[PDB]
């Protein structure tokens, strides 16, 4: 909790605030120093002190109900969350990263291991709807807040988790990982809507590493192996090269030296 | 805390018990759980533990000790009881690894005591 907190509200959320958010969370994720064919890297696992590991989302809506986003500066990834007097953490993937999730929440008596990881494809399971069921925008935000708020008293089913996490996840993860998502939910805040992502997000937000990968392994910016998306009514395209990426993808995950 | 150790009690060699971790006011199910073991002048050592899709044990506990899920609870039948299976036995929700190593968050209750 001395990791950096970046606060965000849905009360009166507007297209600006939102904007600023995003911004800041991506300041906070990477310093920009490390730039591939334009895009900026976040910082490496090796050679980062665990008191650089993490970032702290503070969420906050109408009800004046506040929980705490735990993200991996690695991977832009929620890891866990706190609300009051306890703090729940995805179980991770190996033993190192288990670890650094003890360094979050510390005064926090009451910490807990999902017996789940925060994968969507078992997060959608859990919620009971695929992501392209699951409505995003403000007031999905407000209401995912609300049920992160309520687990620790009983009041939050583990399917209405489930959810909230997945719009959480996209809303903020996703959406400092790529300028498209971010401005997916900027138009859904811009005109009060809330809707579900439709498949140009879903497989942008599946592709993320794969992205990460081609870029830096890339000839001057040209792929050694295209990458497959689709686009918004579901057909399949190739991507060849970073330079259509440039508008789209904000920060990689780090794979190799520049 | 909220997860609380019963069921244990002495028994001789060749022996049984059934430990239970609950909690009075939720389910356990959501979560990874361990049940870890300390013996007098050491430090807790993993037993066994589930989480989503896989369950782990001591090599030492191995085809002797089970863990599973019921009634919202985790229990723990330890079969085939040995004089090396004393100690005091604390359940905890926790990562659930090949090994059961622990990765501690650090708040314990009151344990529950094997005597064999
Ligand atoms: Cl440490
Ligand atoms: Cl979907
Ligand atoms: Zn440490």
């Amino acid at each position: 909790k001395q990791y950096p907190i970046i606060n965000f509200t849905t009360a009166g959320a507007t297209v600006q605030s939102y904007t600023n958010f995003i911004r800041a969370v991506r300041g906070r994720l990477t310093t920009g120093a490390d730039v591939r064919h334009e895009i900026p890297v976040l910082p490496n696992r090796v050679g980062l002190p665990i008191n650089q590991r993490f970032i702290l989302v503070e969420l906050s809506n109408h009800a004046e109900l506040s929980v705490t986003l735990a993200l991996d500066v690695t991977n832009a990834y929620v890891v866990g969350y706190r609300a009051g007097n306890s703090a729940y953490f995805f179980h991770p993937d190996n033993q190192e990263d288990a670890e650094a999730i003890t360094h979050l929440f510390t005064d926090v008596q009451n910490r807990y291991t999902f017996a789940f990881g925060g994968n969507y494809d078992r997060l959608e399971q859990l919620a009971g709807n695929l992501r392209e069921n699951i409505e995003l925008g403000n007031g999905p935000l407000e209401e995912a807040i609300s049920a992160l708020y309520y687990y620790s008293t009983g009041g939050t089913q583990l399917p209405t988790l489930a959810r909230s996490f997945i719009i959480c996840i996209q809303m903020i993860s996703e959406a400092a990982r790529f300028q498209y998502i971010e401005g997916e939910m900027r138009t859904r805040i811009r005109y009060n809507r809330r809707s579900a992502p439709d498949p140009s997000v879903i497989t942008l937000e599946n592709s993320w590493g794969r992205l990460s990968t081609a870029i830096q392994e890339s000839n001057q910016g040209a792929f050694a192996s295209p990458i497959q998306l689709q686009r918004r009514n579901g057909s399949k395209f190739s991507v060849y090269d970073v330079s259509i990426l440039i508008p789209i993808i904000a920060l990689m995950v780090y794979r190799c030296a520049p | 805390v909220q997860l609380v150790e019963s069921g244990g009690g002495l028994v001789q060699p060749g022996g049984s018990l059934r430990l239970s971790c609950a909690a009075s006011g939720f389910t356990l199910d959501d979560y990874a759980i361990g049940w870890f073991r300390q013996v007098p002048g050491k430090e807790r050592e993993g037993v066994a533990c589930v989480k989503d899709g896989s369950t782990y044990y001591a090599d030492s506990v191995k085809g002797r000790f089970t863990i599973s899920r019921d009634n919202g609870a985790v229990y723990l039948q330890m079969n085939s009881l040995k004089p090396e299976d004393t100690a005091v036995y604390y359940c905890a929700s926790r990562p659930c690894f090949l090994g059961v190593p622990l990765i501690d968050f650090g708040s314990w209750g009151q344990g529950t005591q094997v005597t064999v």
